[PDB]
Order: structure tokens, then C-alpha cells, then sequence
């Protein structure tokens, strides 16, 4: 009855495809743009994993119909790694054991990404906690993540 | 160069899969021709049915079939659970629904009818159109009024549950000759694991009928054994494939109704079937836990030492056993005493049924609920005796001396016997050195116009061998790399890293070169699994004598390759230096040479008849104290956990970096249980906490800026390597210590019973000022 | 009691899969996110290059990537042959593509560039748009012209093959000490299998720090070239629709797929075009035979001799040159052959690289001999039939360890004919023959011909073949084997073998193979091998489970005993008072301290292995053709191929193999040849030019004629059979035709075209 | 480049789908209709396997664009077996071992089907050979197939 043609930029690669309006962005970004990197846990903007970069701003791929994202830049966890070398955020996350299961990793990493890429601010333990707070994890809890993020921002700025 | 790896902090091997997103999860899987199962679940708590109207569901296009009960009571057994049985008696039932029975409904969220459609959107589009008319029956909710039993769940009735009893020597005289005898009942909150990945299954049939592929996440992925028997197509032919898991905490541990419906439907259609759970569903369908009622009693003398201790416990199992057999209930009744001098005892556990989601095993099952009440009766006892909780636990902990201390309680089957083989040692210096590390006294010294402090101890039934065995295998290669097969399962706690170190240590090969394969039942026809903080000494113990089988297979084989006998230099690179210092043969070239020359270059010695690996009768019991201080805002209900430090003795920490994750992470799950998480049912029967807006998971800001870790490796147990289970030791005493602190900070009576501690309860200080 | 399964006509197990459409073939497989690979192949038979980089291919939307030699050449290196003998000269030289050439091109069909698209249509769409610059080079086509300069394929020193010689006894003094000496040069076809399923490969990577899944046991090479082991395999079971040894082992396409699947993490699927098959896959049969034969006045053999030139095509696939080593070994077949010189040239030309087509080197040699024989029977005039009767075997002089450098087939060691008596086969296998003779009643029917076949079936193979037996719970048994189901009903043969030894209906046995996760090691199914080998495994395993039961089911009840009545599916104890079933034992012993089965073949000291297994089958083929002297058409009125072979496991399916094999050979005798124009361009590329036999032309008649004489020394004494039907189909037709004119046995070049049967009135003049 | 809306009844089941015109019927039936029973060997109406029942007449699924089958009944080897039982032709094909690989089985069986279902004729070895001749096989030599077809027609008619 109604098909919609998407023209979306995802992790650089532009896509053109017809989708039914009701399909959520999360489901679209996993099918058939087989980027399983984005993960889905809650179903109502809470779990965190859901989270993707939309037009530079982190939003939940799960409270957005795929159709609402037409003519926009989208980035997922797949887009951090640049030629084998893991993006520093990914490195410090492993250097500080900031992840055990895997689920709360797309969510946090993508939340932290634009914050990283922009020259400010520092992230100290207190301000670090407030940053990630929009994402839930059932394994860490956060202590090491908070420790992980901070480490990432020191090799970033003051850096020997 | 004798490079050591065990005990070292090495970055995880799993990390990169999950960071890049190359790793596949159950929901991530896609198979051409897929059908998408959606499940029509119950909307009544207790009701018998007439269901015959899926007509307009069957007639909406895109829908291939709607599975009713009549399809599945067939063959179509009812969910068996396995050994640990005696049995006493009996079993059926629960098992769950176990698969959609066309008669009665025993809780909201129970599977009744499954649909099968092309996309999951259309799947539940048709799920709505299914209509089932109900006869509402009366509803059972309180465990105590379950067994005072009118409103019986099973018409066969079918006495609610199983009654477990354990009791030493002469407690009649231990109590009768006591000065302070203390009676109080405690209630624990109903909460579970609620991991981030909901449950998900994918089944692809090979319609050549030979076989069946399950990228489902069935949590002992070597419990195809159930599905096999159920479907009567055993036992290979049900070949299980490896998938990553997004956390389980034992909550996902085992076979579900969804697992079999999919498998059946897949087999009889020759069409792949995919299933992906709602969060909402997860909250009403995935196994519950934690709900108990703890009547307790104590016998004490003018010294304050223990003489007698116990009365009845009511474990609310929900509506059904769900490979959630007395196992946990049996464990609970075994260790409500913890690591204490307890001359005698009287467990009378009543595992009972109610119209709630069937209870499984949450991280440290039955031990969070027991070490609470135990430490909530000890704290209360110090109020009447008069003197410190610190110096009560301090001198009637676990005399040793005593060790080996074969208890002290029962009649000791935890879970079978005999134990407690507490050959592992000094009970006290933990608590002593744990407070000499270093504060406690320093802010009992509080100018305390803020608030106060709390404690609690936890021993653990945490290597549940299982008994006898666990499989493992190591393989060297022509390409430099090493492969390890194991009966373990990466729930995401670092098995694939720990084992790699264990193998690295013994083989003298960097843990980078080692890869680990698990939960792929074609390579691994037999394994036990991963539950009850076990997989290291068991599956790591498998990896050892596997890697130790190659060194002979290799070093022997290398002496034949050159001509030197088995003595040389000392022999590691990993390679082979005879002499000092001419020539060498690498460990890989040895393997590459054993090609089709009459043979084979590998090992897999665990195990045979008279098993291997061998871990039998007695498990190790790790013990640990939690220390907490909380501040509270009294004009509202708020609180800020000012300090937190769990400290647990456990011989041979294999990977310190990762164990820290397992301690801190768990501890937080404890605070979640202590102050946030409760499944609330409305008095009529409907679940209230179904979303994430209701069920409160701890977030980043509210958590302690640090959980300090005090672990020491004194007294290694004797299962080489002398190591302990640690994947649960975080949460054990997290509930009791928070509770003690809250009562200490108010401060009235030390009189808290029911968890969690809601902000409404926590202005009973508006009363204090009034 | 009980009944017997082996040697009985049991309806095969593979049937139901294929009849219903449940059966999966590599081409049927689909995987989400798939890339469809189309390969840009050579259009020059011989040339160096200056390739484009499309660009105009990569530009077409839906194209993800285009693989040139840039990618695949670093690396892996050139394809890697096999074990492990033959490393006595040093190739490369060949192998094949390998994996993609940006230097020289050596045959029309050679993979140059691979594209990767979303659907297979866009693949071929964009592959066209690729443009390759060529510089043509002098084109080799004739095997003789190959070795005598002046044109070369491997412009270094190489340069054109391997030389394989075999000799002993005194050849020349036998040639000096003889009245009649016979010479002639025979030339043979170029066929292959041309099965109904073209080649197909699907690869799925586990991109997460892991493996590769492959559908289509020589994992071993791909693993090595990619340096991806420890395998890390993971070859998955798919049913195959005709190998005939053509689908062989490793192709260039096989490894490109794996490389690309690995370095992308994207499912990759490849299915071969028929035109591709006829120009890309294992060719065979192309041989030249110079033959000298020495005779006494009695007419017995005193020695054979001369050169053979095998046109290996452009490269060394498999065989490597296993086939070329074998051929030089058994041109003498089943005969008294005191001594001979056998010198063989494995040479290269600008043609599709050669593999091992059904009975490789046997169709070829068997022609040359039974045609140099009919020619002696012309020049001495002695009867064609009783020549062979006078001059085959040494009835009494067995074991017959041959003369010349023998056995050496391919190697180590011995060998000889210990298989049953030769002649009372040829004698006894003449039901219908001498009254098939009564011709012409002056007419137009003309033909009668004979051919003989020894086969190096057996080719141990070898040294072993893995197997395994699992009994468990639900009333079924699962048998794992190293072999491969290719259509010969292997899953059935084993099902019988096991069923017999296990006392349980074969309808209850399921057979698993070629799932490398499950089966960590094994050989395949080559030169008529597996029934003795892979069956000897299944026996060894099924013989182990019975001792696991009938000794540890002794303890489950009382007593030892140990007892009368061994099995009727169970074990009634010490009389007919009741018992434990065989599944019930297995049901009991799983979580209780052990596991309930066996995979006894084998250990560090091997198993099952039937060790250098000789095991030579033998027989005759009998042919009566009718000719139409102008037109030159023909109607094969009567056909009967004969075979003596061990025990014959299944009479029904064995008949299929024999009959089936013959039609392939008859096809080779009068229908099939790969034709090439002067510039090296392949001509017979479609199906209208390459004529496969059809229902109408083939004899309504094929007489199964099998005899169980002395069994060999490999348990239940059996033989290889899936290759004997074809052997003599060349030699018999040709002799039948020349008898059919007549003017005498003077035909060499196969096949036999009707234009050649235009000796019509060059018979009248 | 504009997709065509096709409507075809396959094995009783109706279907509605957009296809590009150039897609061959064979590939349509295999994908996404996922009836791998139809097999493809040659590429120009020779091999036989290709063969399917179109509107009651056996035609090659490989010399027919999928779009050409619009509003028409098609039957494949999948449609033979009804309720676990193998259709007489399949049953006798196994009874005489008339197959080895599997490829030349859809082709022959579907060629023989309407011939079977219609009351005439007998099929004797000579007339049997001419019937299947439109299909090629490289394994059996037809001898057993010719024997297989005949058997099927005797239990059919003169049945006891
Ligand atoms: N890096 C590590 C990991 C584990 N261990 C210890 O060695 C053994 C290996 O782990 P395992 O045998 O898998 O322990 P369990 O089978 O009990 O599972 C681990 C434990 O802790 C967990 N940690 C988890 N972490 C994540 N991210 N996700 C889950 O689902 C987890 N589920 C669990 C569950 S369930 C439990 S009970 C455990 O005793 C553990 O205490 C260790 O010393 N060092
Ligand atoms: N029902 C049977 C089948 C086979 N045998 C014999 O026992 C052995 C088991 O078969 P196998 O080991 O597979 O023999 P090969 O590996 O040589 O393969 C069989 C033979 O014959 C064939 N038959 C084929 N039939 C079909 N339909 N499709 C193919 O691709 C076939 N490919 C082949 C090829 S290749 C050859 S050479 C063979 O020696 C055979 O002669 C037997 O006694 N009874
Ligand atoms: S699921 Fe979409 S935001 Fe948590
Ligand atoms: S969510 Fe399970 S490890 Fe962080
Ligand atoms: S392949 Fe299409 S008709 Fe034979
Ligand atoms: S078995 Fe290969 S075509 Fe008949
Ligand atoms: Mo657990
Ligand atoms: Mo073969």
C-alpha cells in the first residue's frame, strides 16, 4: 500500500532502498545493511546499546522510524575502527576491562564518540560518570568504564 | 626464559569481537526462508481455557501457520530436567507449561499459542488477532499460603513442591541450654538477572532429516540432550552451533518452551525458524528468583558463641520447575550457615508454587537470600547480648584449628556428599586483614551528622562439580596458532582468556597465538557447561592435562625427530633446545611434520570411563566480607553510598584485571537487588513491573565511585592449581551489609526485614523527629 | 539366522533425499549478505597481458569489488598438488591459475579476474565491461610438437613436463629372439566427465576472530595457502551430482572464494556456467601411444615397449602426475608380459588442465593394447579371441610379481596378481558369444569385438580411511565416514556392512560424511577405493561397539556369562529368557562416567588401513554393432561387459555403476571429443557440440556378468568396481567396427565419426 | 529498469511478487521460492533436469523468462509426494535404482508426470526410451530408468 525510498548515508556508504514506514531504524541498520554492531536490549529508549550517531548527535536507533532518517549521516560502532587500528576509545575500553559481555559497548562507545572528537572537555571521574549515564550495563558496573573513558582522554590531550 | 602467564593481567581475547562488532549474537542471525515466531502469552494469572479461534490469524496473509497446544502436547513430552534427581518425588510437575497445554494457565506471560510469519512485524500483527476466552480461577501469590493449600494449582495436586530437610546431632539440647534464643522471620525480594541481551533462538533444519542446526543460545549448549530426548531424534543430528551471549547470570540457564516449539516446528516444516524476545516478555517469561521467606532461630550463651541455628524457609519457585529443579533450593537449605561455627541445625525448606514466572537460578542462587537472613539475625542478636557485631563475628567465625571442618549443620549434602570439605583455610585473617585493609574503624569514627556503616560475610557453594568431569582439548598447528576446545561457555566473564593463559603457561606460547573454541557440539560432542563459579579448575583443569599431553606427545616425539634422548637444556620457547646451545625444533614444525605420516599431532585426553577431568565429592568454598557506609537524606527518601568494599579470599586469582570485573560488577548487581529491583504483582495477578521504566536497574551516577577489592592467595585448595570460583562472590553479602548500614544510620533497633529498601520505608525518620 | 545384509539388493538410502527435493546441492545454498562471484576468464589460448583496471566494472552500482592478480598473488602462492611422492622433479611450473595470472595466459578458460556483485546477473553484467589487453603468442596443441621445441609454455628452463620410465627383464634380446614384431601409433580422445551439476562453491566467514565455512577433506591446501589453520576448516556436507574424478580437488575458484570471504567478512557464492565447465575443468583421455610388440611363432608375448605422450593440458592439477605415473605402469593389463620399456611424457599445451576422469589412464592404455593385439591377430592371422586365451595370465604362476619396473603403481611396493584366475572368467563370461558370431547371413550387421580390463582400483589411497559408529537412545545408529557420497551409493554400502555386523536393519542406519568439524580427518573417494577401505573402517568400529556391549552389557545384568546367542538386535541371555536391547545399553551410559560408542579407526599407529592394497579386478567387454554403409550411422545391437570382483556388496547398485560406466565409455568411443581451432580456441563448449549419450542411441541391453571368484586378502575379500564398466568400451567398439567392413583392425584415432565410416565405397572403388 | 508485477500459482500456492523481466523462471523458482528441487545443468534446453510442468505441459524452466509464466500454473518435483507418501513414479524410481547423483531426477520425473496421469499409453521399453529421451543422465545408462518407468506403468494399469 505504501513503500518509502530511503536515501541515507551510513558509516560513509550511501544507501538507496525501499522500506515500509513502520520498520524502526535499529531493524533497518541490521537488515539489510548487515551492520549487526548496533544492538537492541530494551525497547523504549533505555538500554543504551541501541544508540547510534545521527547527524553528529547520539540518538536511539529504536525510538526513530528508519524512515525519519532520510537524507542524513548515520554512524555505528563499525565506523570507529580505521584500518585494523581500533579507535583509541576501543583500546582503553580493553586496556581497562570496560566490557565483559559486549552488549553495552556499541551504546557507550557511540555516546562517547562525538564527545571525544570535539576538543573539549576533559573527562574526570565525576564528569565521566554523567556522560555515560545515558547507558545501562549489568556487568561492570561502570567503575572500569568510568576508568576507561578517563584514560582515553588523557592519551588524547595531556599525552606525555 | 620461563615466561609466566597465570596470575598476570592480560587484556581479554574476546574484546575485539565485541568492540568492532564482528561477533554474532543469536538475534543477529539470518537464514534465507526464515519464519518468525511470535508467541501469544497469557493475560490471566490462573485460568483454564477454550481457545479455538486463530481463524482470522490463520487468514491474514504472510502467516504460514499458527501452533496451538494440540500440535505440541504430542511428542511433545514435557520439559525434562536432568540428574541431581534421586528422585523424591516427583517431577511432573512442573516442568513449565511445559509446552502450551490446551487446558490451564498458571501465570501471566506463559506461552499458549505460537504464530509463524514471514517477518516479525507481521508475526505479532497476527498474534493480536488470536482470541482465547478464559475462566479466571483464584490466584495464589504468598509462598506461606501456598502450602496451607486451598486454591490448588495442579488438579492432580500434586503437593506444592519438595520438602528438603537437614539437621545435625543434638540441637534440642543446644537450644534448651541457651540463654539468648532469638526468633525472627525475613523476606527477600523477587528479582532476577535481567541481562541486556534478551533470549533469542534460531533453528535451521537440514530437511535431509539427518540433522538440525541450533544457533539458539540454550545455556548449556550441550543440553541438546533435553531437546533430543523430547523430540525423539537424538543425539547428534541435533548439532549445536556457537554464538556469543550478552550476559545470562544463570537466568538464561537451560531449556525453555520457546526452544522446543521452534525446534519442533523447524523439523516438521523443513523451514528455518527465528525467535527474538520482547523485553516485556523477558520480564514475564524468563526465569525469576530471589523470593524467599526466612524464619530463623539462634542459640547463644553469655559468651556470644553459636550453639544452635535455624528454622523453615519458603522458596517461591513461581508456577513451575524450569531446569530449576530443587538444585538451588537444595543448595539454599545446605548453606544458610555460611562460614561459621554452628554445632547444630534444622533446615525445613518448602520449595512452593505460585502464579508467577517460573524461578530459575540467578547469580549466586539461594546464597544471596540466605547470607542476608543469617547476617540479619546475627546483627539483631548483638542488640540484646549488647556488644559489637564486629567482635561477635570475630571470635565465633570458623575455628581453624578445626580444619578440616566437616560441619556443623547437616547431614551435609550440598548438593551431594560428603562435605563441607572445608580443607581450605583461615576463616578469620580474611576478616581481620580485610579491616586492616584498612578503614573500617576509621569511619566508625564518624562525627556522623551524616550517616553510618555495615558488614556481612559470604561463603560460597561455587564449584558445583559436576562431577566428575569437564572436557578440554589443545591443538598445535602448521600456522603458528594454537586451538583450544572446551565444554565451557563465554557468557562474557573471560573464559576464553583465562584458559588461554593456563595453556600459555604450560606450553610456553603467548596467549595471543591461542584461540579458544566452545559450545559447538560437532567439535565438542560432550561438555558440562558454565554455572556455579566453576569453569576454571574444571575446564582449565582440562586444558592443563591436554597441554600436558602434548608436551609428552611432542617432547617424546621431538627426541625421535632429532636423535637426542628426552634430556637437553630446559625446554621452552615454545620450542626445543637440547644441550646449550646448538640447534632447535619449534613446537609448530613438530606438528606440521606429523601430517599423513601414519599419524596425528594432537591431544584430547579428558576423559574416559573413570572420567577426566576429575573433580568429585568436595568443592571449594570461597568466603568474603562486604563493608559499606551510606548517607541518607531524611527530608526525602534519598541516599548516597559513600563507601563500598567487597573483599574475598580465593586462592590463585588467574586474571586479576578480569576478576576485578567479576567482583565489582557482581557487587553492583547486589546493590540493585538491595535497593532498586523488585517484581511487583498486582493483588489480582497481573505483573506491574514489565517495562524498564518500572523495574529499576542501577545506573552510572548512583554507584560507588569505587568498590575496593581485597583478595589474598593464602591457603590454596588442593585441586591443582589450588584455585577457587569467584564469579559470584560479589553479590553474596551485598544485601545484608547495606541493610545493617541503613539500620545503623537511622538509628532504630536494627530491625529491617524486607528487601529492597524503598524511599517510602526510609522516611520512618519523620517519625523519629516527631 | 539372522539373515544377511551384505551381498543383498537393498534399496539405497540416498534416494529419498533426491526424489523429494529435500536434497541440498552447493548451488541451492543461499546466505544473507551474499556476494555473487563471476570470473572473467581467458579468451586467448596463449598470451602475455597489459590488463585494464575497470573502473567501468567497479563503477556499475551493485559491484562491491573486483579481484585482480594484484590481490591473490600475494598470496597465496600457486595451487599445491598433493602427497607426497612424485616430488622427484620440481614443479611449479604448475599448478593451475595460480591463483590469477597477470604474466602469461595458457588456455582459453583460465581465470584472470574475479568480480563480486549483489546478484549473479550484475556480476556477469560488469564482468563484460572489464577489458584485458593481450599479446598473442605461438599456440601449442600437439603433444609431440610440445617436447621438440620450439614453442614453450614456462619460458624459463622448465619446460614441458615430467618423464616417467619403467623397465626390467631383457626387452631387446626378447625382441631379437622373436620372429614376428609389431608396431603402431595410436591416438586417443580428449574427454572429461561432464557431469550434470556444474562446479559450485559457497563460503561463509565467521568474521569474528575465527574461521571459514565451505560447501562444495582437501581443506588441507586452502588452509595452508591462506595460512589459516589449525583448521579453522570448516568443510560442510553437501550432496554432489557427479564427480567422475573431474571435480577433483582444489581449483583456483576454490581459493579465490576463501581469500575474498576471509578478507571481507562477507558470504561469497560461486556457481559455474556450463560454458565455463567445458573450458575450465579437468580434461583427460588425450594420449599418444607408440607400441612395439614381440612374438614367438606360438604367439605368446615376449615383451611390450614404447612411448606415450599425455596431453596434460596447460597445468598440473590432480592428478599430479599420479595419472601419468599410473598409465606408464599398466599399459600391459592382465597378461604374460616378460619385459618392457614403457617411457611416458607428461606434456603441456594450451588447453584446459587435466584431472582424473573415471579410470584415468586405463581407457587410454586399454585401447592401445587391445588394438595392437587385434593387429597381431591380423598379421599372424591367428584368431583374435584365442590369442588372448593363449596368452593372458599364468593360471598356476600366481602370485605374479610383474616384469619391468613393477609394480611401482604409483609406488611402494608389491603387488602382483593374486586376485583370482583370469581366463575361466573370459571362458565362463562367454554366455551368448559364439552364437553372436553367426553373421552376416550376408547382410549389413558386420561387427564383433573384444576388450579387456585390469584396473589399479585400490590405489591405496591409502594408507587408510577413517570411520566411526554411534548407537544412541532413539532407535538409530549414526555412521561417520571419511568417504564422500558422489552418487555411487556409498552411504548405502556402509549401511549394509554395518547392519550385518550390528544385527540391525539398514533402515535404521544413518550415514554422515564430509562434515569436517565432525570428521577431523579422512581421505576422499578416489580410484575405486572406499568400500574395502572406508568399509573396513565401518566394520572395525562396528566390531568395537559390539565388544563394548557384549562385554560391558555383560555387567549390566548377570553374568559373564559368557554366552550362547550373540545377537538378534539385543542379547537374550543363557537361553531365551529375556534381555537388554542394544539401544538400552547406549541409553544408560552417558552422564554416568562415560560415553556410549566408538570411532576405532584409528590411533597413532593408524586404522583402518588396508595398506598398499593391491586388489586388481578384471574382465571383458563384448560388442556387436550394426553399421549403415553410407550413412555411417550405427546401431549397437548387443553389448555385454564382464567383471570378476571380490564379494560384490550390493548387486543392484553395482549394476548401476557397471552399466553407467560403460555408457560413458561408449560415449567416449563414438560421441565425445573436445575440439579446438588452429588458434587454440575451444569449439565444443555448449552441449550441442559436445554430444553426451541419450536414451535412444544406447543399447537397451547391458548384461551384468559378475563373478565372485577368489577373494583378495582384505576382509570379506572385495574389489573396486566403479571404474571397470568404462575401461574396455574403447577397444571393443574399434575392433568391432574394423571387423565390420572389414579390411582389418587399422583404426587408431578415436572417436569413430560417421565421416570416418566413409570407408563405405572406398570398400568398392 | 522497471520491475514487473508477477502473479503465479506454484504447486497450488499462489504468489505475488515484483521481478525484473530478465530473470529466468528456473532462478525464480529456486529464488526466492526456495524449491531447489528444480535443478540446472546445461544452459540451453538440453540437460533435462531443468524441466518443469508449465500449465500441464512439460517445458524447460531455463528457456523461459520468469515473467512469461504470469497467471499460469506451475508444478515441480516438490509437488509429487503427498502426505509423506512418494508418488508412484518416485517409488518405482527407487525400486529400480533409476538415479545416482540426483540431478537428472526432477527433469525425468516431471517429463513423465502428465504422461502418467493421463490414461494412455502403456510404456514399453522401446516407447519408454523415446519418452525420457528429452532428458540426459550421466550415471545410470538409462537402462534402469527405462526399467523404472515401465514398472511404474504396470502397477498403474494391469495392476495384479
Ligand atoms: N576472568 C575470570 C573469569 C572467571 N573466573 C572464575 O573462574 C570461573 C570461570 O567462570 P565460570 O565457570 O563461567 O563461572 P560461572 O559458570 O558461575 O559463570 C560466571 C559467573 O559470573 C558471571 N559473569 C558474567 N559476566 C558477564 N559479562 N556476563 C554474564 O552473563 C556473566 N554471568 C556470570 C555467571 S552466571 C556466573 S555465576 C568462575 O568460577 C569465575 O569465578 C576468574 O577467576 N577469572
Ligand atoms: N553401490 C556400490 C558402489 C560402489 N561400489 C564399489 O566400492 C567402492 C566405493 O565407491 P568409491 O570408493 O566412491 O569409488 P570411487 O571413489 O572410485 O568412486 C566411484 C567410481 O564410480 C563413480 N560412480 C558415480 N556415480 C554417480 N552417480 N555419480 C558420480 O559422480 C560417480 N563418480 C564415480 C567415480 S569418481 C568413481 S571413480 C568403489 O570402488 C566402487 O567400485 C560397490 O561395490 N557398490
Ligand atoms: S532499545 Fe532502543 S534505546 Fe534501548
Ligand atoms: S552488559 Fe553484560 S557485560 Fe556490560
Ligand atoms: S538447463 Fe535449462 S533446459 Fe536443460
Ligand atoms: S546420477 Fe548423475 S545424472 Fe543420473
Ligand atoms: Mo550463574
Ligand atoms: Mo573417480
Amino acid at each position: 500500500m505504501n513503500a518509502f525510498r530511503l536515501t541515507v548515508e551510513v558509516n560513509g556508504v550511501t544507501h538507496a532502498t525501499d522500506v515500509e514506514p513502520r520498520r524502526l531504524l535499529a531493524d533497518f541498520l541490521r537488515d539489510d545493511l548487515h551492520l549487526r554492531g548496533t544492538r537492541v536490549g530494551c525497547e523504549h529508549g533505555v538500554c543504551g546499546s541501541c544508540t547510534v550517531i545521527l547527524d553528529g548527535q547520539p540518538v536511539r536507533s529504536c525510538t526513530v522510524l528508519a524512515v525519519q532518517a532520510n537524507n542524513s549521516r548515520i554512524e555505528t560502532v563499525e565506523s570507529l575502527q580505521k584500518d585494523g587500528q581500533l579507535h583509541p576509545l576501543q583500546r582503553s575500553f580493553s586496556k581497562c576491562h570496560a566490557l565483559q559481555c559486549g552488549f553495552c559497548t556499541s551504546g557507550f562507545l557511540m555516546t562517547l564518540k562525538p564527545l571525544y572528537d570535539d576538543e573539549d572537555v576533559t573527562l574526570d571521574a565525576t564528569s565521566a560518570r554523567e556522560a555515560i549515564s545515558g547507558n545501562l550495563c549489568r556487568c561492570t558496573g561502570y567503575q572500569q568504564i568510568v576508568e576507561a573513558t578517563v584514560d582515553a582522554f588523557h592519551c588524547r590531550d595531556h599525552n606525555d | 626464559n620461563r615466561q609466566a602467564w597465570i596470575g598476570q593481567e592480560v587484556l581479554r581475547r574476546e574484546d575485539r569481537r565485541l568492540l568492532t562488532g564482528t561477533a554474532t549474537f543469536a538475534g543477529d542471525l539470518g537464514v534465507p526462508g526464515q519464519l518468525h515466531m511470535r508467541i501469544v502469552r497469557s493475560t490471566q494469572a490462573h485460568a483454564r481455557i477454550v481457545s479455538i479461534d486463530a481463524t482470522e490469524a490463520e487468514k491474514t496473509p504472510g502467516v504460514r501457520m499458527v501452533i496451538t497446544s494440540e500440535h505440541t502436547r504430542h511428542l511433545g513430552s514435557v520439559l525434562l530436567e536432568e540428574l541431581g534427581y534421586h528422585e523424591i518425588y516427583e517431577n511432573i510437575e512442573d516442568f513449565s507449561h511445559p509446552v502450551l497445554a490446551v487446558d490451564k494457565v498458571l501465570y501471566v506471560g506463559q506461552p499458549v499459542v505460537a504464530v509463524l510469519a514471514v517477518d516479525p512485524y507481521l508475526a505479532e500483527d497476527a498474534a493480536e488477532l488470536v482470541s482465547i476466552e478464559y475462566e479466571p480461577l483464584p490466584v495464589l501469590l504468598d509462598p506461606e499460603e501456598a502450602l496451607t493449600g486451598k486454591v490448588e494449582l495442579f488438579p492432580g495436586r500434586g503437593n506444592e513442591g519438595a520438602r528438603i530437610k537437614k539437621a545435625y546431632g543434638d540441637i534440642d539440647r543446644a537450644f534448651a541450654e541457651a540463654e539468648h534464643v532469638i526468633r525472627h522471620k525475613y523476606v527477600t525480594n523477587r528479582h532476577s538477572g535481567v541481562p541486556m541481551e534478551p533470549r533469542a533462538v534460531v533453528v535451521q533444519p537440514d530437511p535431509a532429516r539427518d540433522t538440525l542446526f541450533i544457533w539458539g543460545t540454550v545455556h548449556v549448549h550441550d543440553n541438546r540432550r533435553i531437546i533430543a530426548k523430547m523430540l525423539n531424534l537424538p543425539e547428534v543430528n541435533v548439532r549445536m552451533k556457537h554464538v556469543e551471549i550478552g550476559g545470562s547470570f544463570g537466568v538464561k540457564g537451560g531449556v525453555f518452551p520457546e526452544n522446543v516449539v521452534a525446534a519442533w516446528a523447524a523439523r516438521t516444516l523443513g523451514v528455518p525458524i527465528k525467535w527474538t524476545e520482547d523485553r516485556v516478555e523477558h520480564m514475564t517469561s524468563t526465569s525469576h528468583a530471589r523470593e524467599m521467606v526466612h524464619k530463623l532461630e539462634l542459640a547463644l550463651d553469655a559468651e556470644g558463641r553459636i550453639l544452635g541455628m535455624k528454622d523453615e524457609i519458603f522458596h517461591n519457585h513461581g508456577a513451575y520447575f524450569r531446569q530449576a529443579e530443587p538444585l538451588v533450593s537444595d543448595i539454599t537449605a545446605g548453606i544458610v550457615f555460611g562460614p561459621y561455627r554452628v554445632p547444630a541445625y534444622d533446615a525445613t525448606l518448602h520449595a512452593v508454587f505460585t502464579n508467577k514466572t517460573p524461578v530459575g537460578a540467578y547469580r549466586a542462587p539461594g546464597r544471596y537470600e540466605s547470607t542476608f537472613a543469617r547476617e540479619r539475625i546475627f546483627d539483631l542478636a548483638c542488640a540484646e547480648i549488647g556488644l559489637s557485631k564486629t567482635e561477635f563475628r570475630r571470635r565465633n567465625l570458623l575455628t581453624a584449628e578445626d580444619l578440616p571442618w566437616t560441619p556443623g549443620l547437616d547431614i551435609v549434602h550440598e548438593p551431594y556428599h560428603f562435605d563441607s570439605g572445608d580443607v581450605v583455610k583461615h576463616f578469620n585473617e580474611a576478616l581481620e586483614a580485610a579491616n586492616f585493609s584498612e578503614w573500617l574503624e576509621e569511619s566508625k569514627r564518624l562525627r556522623a551528622d551524616g550517616r553510618k556503616v555495615g558488614v556481612g560475610l559470604g561463603v560460597l557453594m561455587d564449584k558445583a562439580g559436576l562431577g566428575l568431569f569437564e572436557t578440554g582439548g589443545v591443538e598445535v598447528s602448521r600456522a603458528g596458532r594454537v586451538t583450544v576446545k572446551t565444554g565451557g561457555s563465554s557468557v562474557g566473564q573471560g573464559i576464553e582468556t583465562v584458559l588461554a593463559q593456563i595453556v600459555a603457561e604450560e606450553l610456553q606460547i603467548a596467549p595471543e597465538n591461542i584461540d579458544i573454541v566452545h559450545s559447538d557440539t560437532e567439535l565438542i560432542p560432550d561438555g558440562v557447561g558454565s554455572w556455579s563459579s566453576r569453569s576454571t579448575v574444571l575446564a582449565g583443569g582440562a586444558a592443563r592435562k591436554a597441554a600436558l599431553a602434548v608436551v609428552e606427545k611432542a617432547r617424546r616425539l621431538a627426541s625421535e625427530m632429532l636423535e637426542a634422548d628426552p634430556d637437553d637444556l630446559e625446554l621452552t620457547a615454545g620450542s626445543f633446545k637440547v644441550k646449550g646451545t646448538d640447534q632447535q625444533i619449534s613446537l609448530y614444525e613438530i606438528a606440521a611434520a606429523r601430517d599423513p605420516f601414519t599419524a596425528r599431532a594432537d591431544n584430547d585426553e579428558p576423559g574416559l570411563a573413570a572420567d577426566a577431568v576429575y573433580m568429585n565429592n568436595a568443592m571449594n568454598y570461597p568466603y568474603g566480607v562486604t563493608l559499606v557506609q551510606i548517607e541518607l537524606d531524611p527530608d526525602t527518601g534519598g541516599h548516597r553510598i559513600l563507601r563500598f568494599s567487597t573483599s574475598t579470599e580465593a586462592g590463585r586469582v588467574i586474571n586479576p584485571l578480569t576478576t576485578r570485573g567479576q567482583i565489582i560488577g557482581a557487587a553492583v548487581q547486589g546493590i540493585g537487588g538491595a535497593l532498586y529491583e523488585e517484581f511487583l504483582y498486582e493483588e489480582d495477578g497481573q505483573p506491574i513491573t514489565t517495562s524498564f521504566m518500572d523495574y529499576l536497574l542501577p545506573s552510572a551516577q548512583e554507584m560507588p565511585n569505587v568498590d575496593c577489592f581485597v583478595t589474598e592467595d593464602a591457603k590454596s585448595p588442593d585441586n591443582p592449581f589450588g584455585a577457587k570460583g569467584l564469579g559470584e562472590i560479589g553479590i553474596i553479602a551485598a544485601g545484608a551489609a547495606i541493610a545493617s548500614a541503613i539500620d545503623d544510620a537511622i538509628a532504630d533497633g536494627v530491625h529491617t526485614d524486607r528487601l529492597p529498601v524503598t524511599p517510602e520505608q526510609i522516611f520512618s525518620r519523620c517519625q523519629g523527629l516527631n
